[PDB]
């Protein structure tokens, strides 16, 4: 069918600056009836897409003039004049000149903000889980920036590679920071053989690794 | 104008399922009802359309014998011979220029695995700081959809909810909330976990 291409696939921009998302069609989007049906949607995590600009430059209801769409034939540009913290998400260009209607892959808007060291919290397994025979020890590394971080688990000084799960949230729209959780799962037996559990993170805002441990 | 769909559906491979789209706030018999599919790794594929006033329909080639639209004021899309590839979010939408409305989307999980309720465990620190972070661990459930709220969702400013992960054959996620040190444990915080698929609603009080 007609293939839409978006440039770039990810775009880091400072609050207050302008952003330009490109979309290109394999074919001309000019319909025989004269119109060019190229649209732009903004999709926020866990949300259905919402239309920003239809037919190249017309704004949907309530959309601010920060957003402007332009282009012609096969070349189209979506511009945001004042990137705002809650503008982050994935921008899709779609076309309905040709059947079937098709969409681009999406461009992820990422906000560039100042460095922030993560806050680390470590939690011992609860009595209720220990009771069931399992033991997950958790570590939350909240509100940091940039997203590049390394987490390491240590049991009585010995590094633990296996049995650990990591999950990170996407950039937070409120403060443009990231978060992550690292969970080390053990049996109630393994957990009870050792004393101190350490959660250690290395981030560029540190130089010296952030450490948080509880002795049992 | 609101287009409401079912939140989720679990079906075994080889089976067939009917997803509804109840239209409200306008004249169904006007705008064509569209269906779009989106799989986690963002990329939307168009499926087809149906004219409520005719029942005239238009399908995308790739979904020729997969989808089968009908209307009634609701609109239905029925799929067939479900495979793992069919596990996606299915939206119904009215896409007519300035008249653009999408439903919430129905998450369709094609799997043989049986529904399993989650085990919720509290994460209380084992102190310190001007504010303390607390959390809940939702462990071993299926299918995916679980919602964690704090103080019935009234405590929402410092919450971080982390994405589910497959641990064993079940899902696992955690959620954190940061409150002022002086307020805990003087005031209690509770995390509520709702697993619709298993008709589960568990509350957990966070005690030291
Ligand atoms: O998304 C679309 N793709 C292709 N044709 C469309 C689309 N939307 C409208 N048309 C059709 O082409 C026509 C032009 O009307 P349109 O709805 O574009 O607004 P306009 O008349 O204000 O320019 C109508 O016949 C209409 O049914
Ligand atoms: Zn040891």
């Amino acid at each position: 069918d007609v293939v839409m291409t978006q440039t770039p696939l990810s775009l880091p921009v400072s609050l207050g600056d302008q952003a330009s998302i490109s979309c290109r069609s394999s074919q001309s989007l000019v319909h025989s009836n004269g119109n060019t049906y190229l649209h732009w949607y903004l999709q926020k995590p866990g949300q259905s897409p919402k239309l920003l600009i239809y037919k190249v430059s017309n704004r949907f209801s309530g959309v601010p003039d920060r957003f402007s769409g332009s282009g012609s034939g096969t070349d189209f540009t979506l511009k945001i004049s004042r990137v705002e913290a809650e503008d982050l998400g994935v921008y899709f260009c779609s076309q309905s000149t040709h059947v079937p209607r098709t969409f681009g892959g999406g461009t992820k808007l990422e906000i560039k903000r100042a460095d922030a060291a993560p806050t680390v919290s470590i939690f011992p397994p609860s009595s209720e889980q220990l009771t069931s025979g399992g033991a997950s020890v958790v570590c939350f590394l909240n509100n940091f920036y940039p997203k590049d971080i390394n987490v390491k688990w240590k049991i009585d000084g010995k590094e633990r590679q296996n049995g650990v799960l990591n999950s990170w949230t996407d950039q937070n729209s409120k403060d443009s920071t990231y978060s992550m959780s690292s969970t080390l799962t053990l049996t109630k037996d393994e957990y009870e053989r050792h004393n101190s559990y350490t959660c250690e993170a290395t981030h560029k805002t540190s130089t010296s690794p952030i450490v948080k441990s509880f002795n049992r | 104008v609101q287009l409401q769909q079912s939140g989720a559906e679990l079906v075994k491979p080889g089976a067939s399922v009917k997803l509804s789209c109840k239209a409200s706030g306008y004249t169904f018999t006007s705008y064509w009802m569209q269906w779009v599919k989106q799989r986690p790794g963002q990329g939307l594929e168009w499926i087809g359309e149906i004219d409520p006033s005719d029942s005239y329909t238009n399908y995308n080639q790739k979904f020729k014998g997969k989808a089968t639209l009908t209307v009634d004021s609701t609109a239905y899309m029925q799929l067939s011979s479900l495979t793992s590839e069919d596990s996606a979010v299915y939206y119904c939408a009215n896409l007519r220029g300035y008249f653009d409305y999408w439903g919430q989307g129905t998450t369709l999980t094609v799997s043989s695995a049986k529904t399993t309720p989650p085990s919720v465990y509290p994460l209380a620190p084992g102190t310190t700081g001007s504010s303390v972070t607390l959390g809940c661990l939702v462990k071993g459930y299926f299918p995916e959809s679980v919602t964690v709220t704090w103080n019935s969702g009234s405590l929402s400013s410092s919450v971080h909810t982390f994405p589910a992960l497959l641990q064993s054959g079940l899902y696992t996620m955690s959620s954190s909330v940061t409150v002022p040190s002086s307020t805990w444990p003087s005031q209690t915080v509770t995390c509520s976990v709702a697993h619709p698929a298993s008709s589960t609603t568990v509350d957990k009080k966070l005690e030291p």
